[PDB]
């Protein structure tokens, strides 16, 4: 019996085998259709189909392009059989319920798993760093959320979104390299502005010193080798596009940062809580994954907290991950043998068990 | 130990079972082992019923007695970690969350049961009854009641007579120098947990309610004989009920007005169901306090006086929310125990 970990994001469907350090299958979670092709291939096929995202700010909107997903994943990408494989889910903070019910639905009567989980992504998050108390900052490609956790309960009072989060940073990276004279306004140019955003931009300690210093001298200019053999280079929009998880209102959002959402997220959980929250601040998500993110949120958290508060921020080099590493974790416990919804317990309860075992 | 004994004996380990988790953790493996025979629906039903008076100990005496008479389809090893287990259990007024989650769930069903056959002349009568006790500085808009909402509403309305009208009963009472209830006002926090759930506690997907700010009640732990201290089984969500002295009063003017009501008794009764059900639900008091006003010695002798029976909003039929409950104490022991063994192993892993 090996349990299979499939977290379903927005962007990135990353599923593989618990036990793994890793998922062993990362694709895009697009559907193209012109019959119907999920993830790199409709990539790929991106003129001749019309994609689609069954998930959106990590809630799943259009179900059927996700059975194609979770087919995809179990028989195209995985290659194994749903029925023998009890299926570990991740779900989006304040997830609706009937998304649940309809999950452990397609899980129990399409694929004929014999049994499965759903957990939310931010408390697998917190359990791949050995935590069941603290706030967790999920910055996936989609949304973003802070999520305060008491042992293993994700407070729904407190938790708050963000609509803000990798696609959001990468158009803007577009906008401003477009500013440059830079043309990059199709698909293609989208997917390699996302790689520059990937592997040069960073956050910045503090944003205007940096904007100064690029204004004075070119130390923090990078230079990109293009598909098409050109070379650019990118001097203050290494740290202007994640500088939109700090201050929205760069792309015209009226929200707060992800530092002042998280200080609202803690302020709105229970004083004695506070505490544990603070010292307890765990970044998660491929938007996370910008240098010096989390040196940044521990000062403006600190800006924002108490003085003698103690905050800390736990930021993992695998932390793109988290959610599948955490899950992973999950479904390879003994404890957790006891709490998959097996098939016996759907078929004499429902659909709506998900919401007594699952909690 | 087969798999559900093994499910059952994981949950018992955890460090923060109470009594009331302990009851229907067995309750529900008996039902498992035994519910196949037939005289198991009547000890259910007893079981039940001590559970939601809250007679804890003889709710454990017989679920210990039940296993003892079937020590061998169970087991002695399974039996004697039981007996043990059961010795061991105590109750936090500040924690029960079993408790609070049942309370809230029987409150749900009080008002389900109230909804039913809702006989609009009862809370009438109360109403007039009010208008005859209430000083004149207090205003009632709530001309005539037709709905369950209006008698809800002049239910909860009732708090405008605190320290003017109740002051007498409050006096002769013996308990309610017991209430222990700190005076500092610690303002309010936000929950999504309905009733008198803690706002940190786990509850159910389809149990949230929409977000709200409820006030933060403590316990006076200088208060030397409390009524939280003195009853640890009631979950501590205020302490005794002072606004029940003046449902008393009301109710009082109530039946001194329909002496000879044939009915009298069972009006009186739903309307404490009410009360009770109010209360709780909105997260004012757990069910106890409310109760243990209503059993005062001499709230007790004004309610004798009358010929008035109070059955305390005791339903016969709560396997409902005994289940919901015993399934939440299941997930919550069991979410405990894999929260151990999950901290161990990504310890041991870095
Ligand atoms: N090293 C990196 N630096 C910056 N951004 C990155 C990095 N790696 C990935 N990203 C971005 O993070 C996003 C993917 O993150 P993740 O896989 O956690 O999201 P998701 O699960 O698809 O979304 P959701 O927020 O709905 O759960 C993409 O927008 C990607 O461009
Ligand atoms: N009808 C009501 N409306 C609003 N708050 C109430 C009501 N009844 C009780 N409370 C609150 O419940 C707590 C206990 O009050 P008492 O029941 O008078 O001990 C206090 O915080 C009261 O303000
Ligand atoms: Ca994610």
């Amino acid at each position: 019996t090996t349990a299979l970990v499939c977290d379903n994001g927005s962007g990135l469907v990353k599923a593989g085998f618990a036990g793994d350090d890793a998922p062993r299958a990362v694709f895009p979670s697009i559907v193209g259709r012109p019959d119907s092709y999920v993830g790199d291939e409709a990539q790929s096929k991106r003129g001749i189909l019309t994609l689609k995202y069954p998930i959106e700010h990590g809630i799943i909107t259009n179900w059927d392009d996700m059975e194609k997903i979770w087919h995809h994943t179990f028989y195209n990408e995985l290659r194994v059989a749903p029925e023998e494989h009890p299926t570990l889910l991740t779900e989006a903070p304040l997830n609706p319920k009937a998304n649940r019910e309809k999950m452990t639905q397609i899980m129990f009567e399409t694929f004929n798993v014999p049994a499965m989980y759903v957990a939310i992504q931010a408390v697998l998050s917190l359990y791949a760093s050995g935590r069941t108390t603290g706030i967790v900052l999920d910055s996936g490609d989609g949304v973003t959320h802070n999520v305060p956790i008491y042992e293993g309960y994700a407070l729904p009072h407190a938790i708050m979104r963000l609509d803000l989060a990798g696609r959001d940073l990468t158009d803007y990276l577009m906008k401003i390299l477009t500013e440059r004279g830079y043309s990059f306004v199709t698909t293609a140019e989208r997917e390699i502005v996302r790689d520059i955003k990937e592997k040069l931009c960073y956050v910045a300690l503090d944003f205007e010193n940096e904007m100064a210093t690029a204004a004075s001298s070119s130390s923090l200019e990078k230079s990109y080798e293009l598909p098409d053999g050109q070379v650019i280079t990118i001097g203050n929009e290494r740290f202007r596009c994640p500088e939109t998880l700090f201050q929205p209102s760069f792309i015209g959002m009226e929200s707060a940062g992800i530092h002042e959402t998280t200080y609202n997220s803690i302020m709105k959980c229970d004083i004695d809580i506070r505490k544990d929250l603070y010292a307890n601040n765990v970044m998660s998500g491929g938007t996370t994954m910008y240098p010096g993110i989390a040196d940044r949120m521990q000062k403006e958290i600190t800006a924002l907290a108490p003085s003698t508060m103690k905050i800390k921020i736990i930021a993992p080099p695998e932390r793109k991950y988290s959610v599948w590493i955490g899950g992973s974790i999950l479904a390879s416990l003994s404890t957790f043998q006891q709490m998959w919804i097996t098939k016996q317990e759907y078929d004499e309860a429902g659909p709506s068990i998900v919401h007594r075992k699952c909690f | 130990y087969t798999k559900i004994e093994s499910s059952l004996l994981l949950a018992l380990d955890y460090p923060k079972l109470d009594e009331s988790d302990f009851i229907l953790l067995l309750t529900k493996f008996l039902e498992k082992k035994l519910g196949n025979n037939d005289n198991y629906p009547t000890f259910s039903k007893q079981i039940q019923k001590y559970y939601l008076e809250q007679e804890y100990k003889k709710a454990i005496e017989n679920i210990l007695r039940l296993c003892q008479e079937n020590e061998t389809l169970l087991g002695t090893n399974l039996v004697q970690r039981l007996i043990t287990k059961s010795s061991q259990v105590t109750s936090n007024p500040k924690d029960n969350e079993s408790r609070r989650f049942y309370e809230v769930l029987y409150a749900e069903h009080l008002e389900s049961i109230l909804r039913k056959d809702f006989d609009c002349s009862i809370f009438d009568e109360l109403n007039e009854a009010y208008n005859e006790v209430r000083p004149e500085y207090t205003v009632n808009d709530l001309t005539k009641i037709n709905t369950f909402e209006e008698a809800r509403k002049l239910i909860l309305a009732f708090v405008m007579l605190n320290d003017n009208v109740e002051l007498g009963l409050k006096a002769q009472s013996a308990i309610y120098q017991k209430k222990d209830r700190s005076r500092e006002e610690l303002g309010q926090v936000l929950t999504a947990n309905p009733g008198i759930m803690k706002p940190n506690s786990p509850n159910f997907a389809d149990n949230t309610v929409p977000i709200k700010k409820i006030d933060k009640i403590a316990i006076d732990e200088k208060k030397a004989g409390g009524y939280s201290k003195t009853n640890p089984q009631v979950p501590f969500v205020a302490s005794l009920s002072g606004t029940t002295y003046s449902l008393v009063v009301v109710l009082q003017k109530y039946m001194d007005k329909h002496k000879t009501d044939p009915n009298l008794e069972k009006k009186i009764n739903n309307i404490v169901m009410l009360w009770t059900s109010a209360y709780i639900k909105d997260g004012y008091h757990s069910y106890k306090e409310v109760i243990d006003i209503f059993k005062d010695a001499h709230i007790q002798s004004i309610f004798a006086r009358a010929n008035i029976k109070l059955d305390y909003a005791i339903i016969d039929d709560t396997d409902h929310e005994f289940h919901r409950a015993q399934e939440y104490t299941q997930g919550i022991a069991t979410k405990a125990m894999m929260h151990q063994e999950l901290v161990q192993k990504v310890q041991e892993k870095s």
